RNA sequence: GAUCUGGUUGAUUCUGCCAGUAGUCAUAUGCUUGUUUCAAGGACUUAGCCAUGCAUGCCUCAGAAUCACUGCAUGCAGGAAUCUGCGCAUGGCUCAUUACAUCAGACGUAAUCUGCCGCAAAAAUCUUGCGGCCGCAAAAUUGGAUAACUUGGCGAAACGCCAAGCUAAUACAUGAACCAACCGGGUGUCUCCACUGAGACGCCCAGCGAAUGAAUGACAGUAAAACCAAUGCCUGCAGUAACACCCAGCAGUGUUGACUCAAUUCAUUCCGCGAAAGCCGGCUUCCGGCGUCUUUUGACGAACAACUGCCCUAUCAGCUGGUGAUGGCCGUGUAGUGGACUGCCAUGGCGUUGACGGGAGCGGGGGAUUAGGGUUCGAUUCCGGAGAGGGAGCCUGAGAAAUAGCUACCACUUCUACGGAGGGCAGCAGGCGCGCAAAUUGCCCAAUGUCAAAACAAAACGAUGAGGCAGCGAAAAGAAAUAGAGUUGUUUCAAUGGGGGAUAUUUAAACCCAUCCCGAGUAACAAUUGGAGGACAAGUCUGGUGCCAGCACCCGCGGUAAUUCCAGCUCCAAAAGCGUAUAUUAAUGCUGUUGCUGUUAAAGGGUUCGUAGUUGAACUGUGGGCUGGCCCUUGCAGCCCGUGAAAGAAACAAGAAACACGGGAGUGGUUGCAUGUCAUGCAUGCCGUCCGUGAUUUUUUACUGUGACUAAAGAAGCGUGACUAAAGCAGUCAUGACUUGAAUUAGAAAGCAUGGGAUAACAAAGGAGCUUUUUAAAGGUAUUGGAGAUUAUGGAGCUGUGCGACAAAUGCUUUC
RNA sequence: GGAAGUCGGCAAAAUAGAUGCGUAAGUUCGCAAGAAGCAUUGGCUCUGAGGGCAA
């Protein structure tokens, strides 16, 4: 995914956008889903740089991921 | 804590007709899992038709007549599963349960000499307290000594009447394996190459005797030998080689012309 | 009863959730146990599965183990100095894990005459034990005075005991400051 | 079957709707109905209210009988009853709630719990008898209490109760030394060496499981040699798993993609753990079936998490917000993760790609209709969820926030001697209401299952409204009677069912079907429901009525000569069925992606600017040469496959090249003589790859081809003369065989592996932030027997000097 | 008991400070508004936050 902020501490969102087909009308439209990623301070991204992530568990109301590696 | 199972909802496999009854029997747990094992009670009332209904079925069974791995099983709902050998000794009849090429419960006919060892799949290894390598098998067991060389894909030759093992086959490139899941079930090939993909399902790719490729999950397939033409254990008529429909269909059409 | 269930929380849009199910008691929470410093009193709570945990309500001794020489000592508790979740918790003198305690010091100046031959047989092994070995002025310091600082390191309210291990290093000078 | 017809005009050609037409396991109502097979059946409205009865219990050879119980002669049993152990959290019913909830496909628990079932494990423990704390011995002959029962009873009753006396255990409590091992930690008296070291001896303490603390849970970037002290082996460094004797190989080696996990040692601390102190059987012993405590792993489950998808509405645009909203830190609670919760801190999280609010709805598998694309239904058999009048709370238990369990309140409601005591059909039958709208207060455990103290049988029959069977039943679906053949100008001939019975058959018992006989001539054993101007098949018929009565889905008939009303006759359509009403699919290219219209029929905004959004120009790119005068068809083979340049150098290849790993490769892959002998040494020898780890740098997504993984029922279809068929999965042929059969396919989207590069997408950039190799020199880990220290010499990188050789995509013998 | 008294709630009773939450129709958009209404408050022993100038 995409790093879409970066305000929270130690933790930030990410954006995964893709394309979703209609059968009816043989056509794509774009959406967009969102994720609360614990980041450890071994990396720093930025907004709009694209970050790895995976699964573990439970760690706040909402983080389910951590990131692994930062492009 | 389900302790009913609606005919509509059992195995295919156990060929249950849908109008003779709502519910079919429960197997408990044991040494097989639910999904991919064959209750002694219908074993006993069909497939062999020595039991006419279930009230004649638990007559034999709770006299202690049918023989599992040596053991006599009280039980109707007991779970029999894949290699497992059933003896009957005042009828004489001694059977394995394997699979068929279409992928169906089998029973072999075996020989004394045969009915007396099992091929066992390891799945699992840990130590015990004491420092005790201990080898968890595919249909429960647990080995407290195994051989220093076992893995967790290898197959042992296990003795039932004395309880000890015989010898070990490992899982490697050049090794005869049969499927025991999936849409490939019941058949026999040779392993080409197994691909390794960490933290998901390895992939083995298998050549049958004919030539034909086909690949499973690695967690299917079952080592029974060194080569295609030393089986350490005996298989059904068919050898696992899977036939033409087409081909098939046609041999069978000739065949009932000439046996009118 | 007390729930442990995210129902009767908010979602992450500020909706409120429609619970259409009645409550389970596979999710239940119970009352804490606010263990004291005292002589000793616990009351047993079954759990799930038949299992007992041990409720502890008031405590005065312990198992402490000094780290660097890794052994250990059962001991009596004289006081609680700190906590981090609050003060209001160092005036009622309660105990929970990762809190900061003094205890008595004499048991562990009794081990290291006998195993050392220092005070604060022919075969003599205290001359190989004390080659290449030292001890830190902080905590000789506390030997001498009586008691010495301590962090509890199992959780009362659960397992009602109180162990813990010996203040050293950095983190000693750490809590030596908040407490200046 | 990829189909249309009637109605706007005096005529015509359009747009456009109304009407007609065919289905529905799709409901209800009307008129009718001889035979047989297969079936739905109080969901819609009122998750409204309920009289009565029944729906969950269990005993074997193998846990407890002194019934003042019963036979028969001391052994039995329906052994009544009670205590004990297991179950009652399943099954059955219903669809009220519900939109980041539930559910489907696909996944995780390395965040957890788990009775019954399978395969396993077990060396802790000072007990008993006798005699006088000690001594002698060993098949440890352990203790107290309660039911049933008896006596006295209380109360109008109550699935309500009191006191006393007896007595069982597989209920409860207590408790076992020596036989009987290996291994370790801490410490005192004796011998010896040297001037410390070794061995006794004593003395402690060392089981499974739980808690805290400390170690282990490997290695896998350089090699030759000195110097000290302590050690090993030779008579100075050859040879060399480790270890001061009983053991000279009694672990130098757990698993995973990954672990603070498995397991082991040390210190301190629990303060749960019987050999049931059990029961039968076979032969004085021996042997065999059960039963139970603790520990540990499979299986069967439970609980939690969420990758993609999931109706209408903007006359609903902002929502949440330390008052928990998003995140952080130390805790608490839980079986366990977590704002789940306390304290303190920061200011976040969501929204036009539709948040928040409102409305209708349990979610799937699937049903109807359809050339294709689609539209619509799914309370209801299988899977998942939720509930037991409403709402909370809880005990027991492995598992319940249980309701044919408990507690309270609210609304209804039953009995009473007035003191008090009870109730929960959305289980099966039934009843009242409600409505357009839905069965018998029946028989049985024979089959299918579930429970369990349990094969069956024998004095000797477990329960089961789950489930099965029948009754009612034109919801719907198959097959099928109401005759047939003849001779002359109205008279004969056979045949058969409906029906009535059977030595019988079926069935748990009955019933139905099937099999077989006394029986048809108005074969009275008698067919109906709608129509006859057009759409739309079928009358200039005959009476009656006279814009009345009435018909008519639409257009229209009826005002004294009605093709249309009321009737008779005759004809038409479907036929054991046929009309009517209301929904829904097609008809409908009248919702249009495929595939509609917008000058005048309904419809381009008065004109521009502009943000999300949709759409967006070209280019890096003919491979060539030889066989069967260019070019093109074929079949051949082989090419550094433009040009340079012959082990290296050009081009590629992170799927690759560099490094290293004997705990890498079933023993280290492929191309009777020695070593040891104290030996279970019973031993040991006669170039491409494989596997682990480090260094070095880079391409996805999307589309497309295969493959893997994916409950039945339902759909498609392979075989099969249940007499055919709707069905079903069976059956067929000569002390049995067919080594009988039950093939195969499709199922959205998302997820997994791999190969192909044309059309495209994402991201980056915005072009001045843009050399290699070979020798000489100066400066600053590993091998020496092993273990601990000090030490030079070198490897390698860091650099500043000279030298040799070869390139350069832009001329330095150059430009200014 | 609570306006029945009286021409008439005249007179009397009644409300009440401070702080948090909350607040209708109407409107000249300023108000209406202290609209209406709900809750807390003593004493004692503690804890946290809010500064200056001297090296
Ligand atoms: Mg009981
Ligand atoms: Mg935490
Ligand atoms: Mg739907
Ligand atoms: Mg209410
Ligand atoms: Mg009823
Ligand atoms: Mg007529
Ligand atoms: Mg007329
Ligand atoms: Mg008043
Ligand atoms: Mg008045
Ligand atoms: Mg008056
Ligand atoms: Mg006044
Ligand atoms: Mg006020």
């Amino acid at each position: 995914g995409v790093v879409h902020s970066t305000k929270m501490h130690r933790t930030i969102i990410i954006r995964r956008n893709y394309l979703h087909f209609i059968k009816k009308y043989q056509r794509y439209q774009k959406r967009h889903k969102s994720l609360a990623v614990h980041c450890s301070p071994a990396f720093d991204p930025k907004q709009g740089d694209e970050v790895v992530i995976g699964q573990c568990r439970p760690l706040s109301k909402t983080i389910r991921y951590n990131v692994l590696e930062v492009v | 804590a389900k302790k009913h199972l609606k005919r509509l909802y059992a195995p295919k496999d156990w060929m249950l007709s849908k109008l003779t009854g709502v519910f079919a029997p429960r197997p408990r747990p044991g040494p097989h899992k639910l999904r991919e094992c064959l209750p002694l009670l219908v074993i006993i009332r069909n497939r062999l038709k020595y039991a006419l209904n279930a009230r004649e079925g638990e007559m034999i069974l709770r006299q202690g007549l049918v023989h599992v791995d040596n053991h006599p099983r009280r039980d109707g709902k007991y779970p029999a599963g894949f290699m497992d050998v059933v003896e009957i000794p005042k009828t004489g009849d001694r059977f394995r349960l394997m699979y068929d090429v279409k992928g169906r419960f089998a029973l072999v006919n075996l020989s004394e000499a045969e009915a007396q060892i099992k091929l066992m799949k390891v799945v699992n290894l840990y130590t015990a307290t004491g420092r005790v390598p201990v080898a968890v098998t595919h249909d429960g067991h647990r080995i407290r000594y195994p051989d220093p060389h076992t893995s967790i894909g290898d197959t042992i030759v296990y003795n039932v009447k004395e309880k000890k093992c015989v010898d070990l086959i490992k899982n490697r490139q050049g090794k005869a394996v049969i499927v025991t899941g999936g849409a490939n079930r019941g058949r026999i090939g040779e392993i080409v190459k197994v691909e390794c993909h960490p933290g998901a399902f390895n992939i083995a790719h298998l050549k049958d005797a004919s030539g034909a490729e086909f690949a499973t999950r690695a967690a299917n397939i079952f080592v029974i030998g060194k080569d295609l033409n030393n089986l350490q254990v005996t298989v059904p008529k068919q050898q696992g080689l899977r036939m033409n429909v087409i081909q098939e269909r046609e041999e069978r059409l000739i065949a009932a012309e000439a046996r009118k | 009863g007390i729930v442990r269930s995210r129902l009767h929380k908010r979602k992450i849009t500020g909706g409120k959730t429609k619970i259409h199910r009645k409550r389970m008691k596979a999710e239940l929470g119970r009352l804490p146990a606010n263990t004291r410093l005292g002589a000793r009193r616990v009351s047993p709570v079954r759990a799930r599965g038949g299992n007992f945990k041990i409720r502890a309500l008031r405590l005065d001794t312990g198992n402490f183990a000094w780290a660097s020489e890794a052994i250990a000592h059962r001991v009596r508790l004289l006081d609680v100095v700190y906590n981090a979740t609050s003060n209001e918790l160092v005036r009622t003198k309660t105990l929970v894990k990762n809190c900061i305690v003094a205890v008595d010091a004499a048991p562990f100046k009794r081990w290291y005459a006998k195993h050392y031959g220092i005070d604060l047989k022919l075969q003599r092994e205290w001359t190989r034990r004390r080659r290449n070995h030292r001890v830190e002025k902080a905590i000789a310091d506390q030997l001498r005075e009586g008691r010495v600082l301590a962090r509890i390191t199992s959780r009362p309210g659960q397992s009602g005991r109180a162990d813990g291990i010996l203040l050293e290093g950095a983190e000693l000078q750490f809590y030596l400051k908040r407490l200046e």
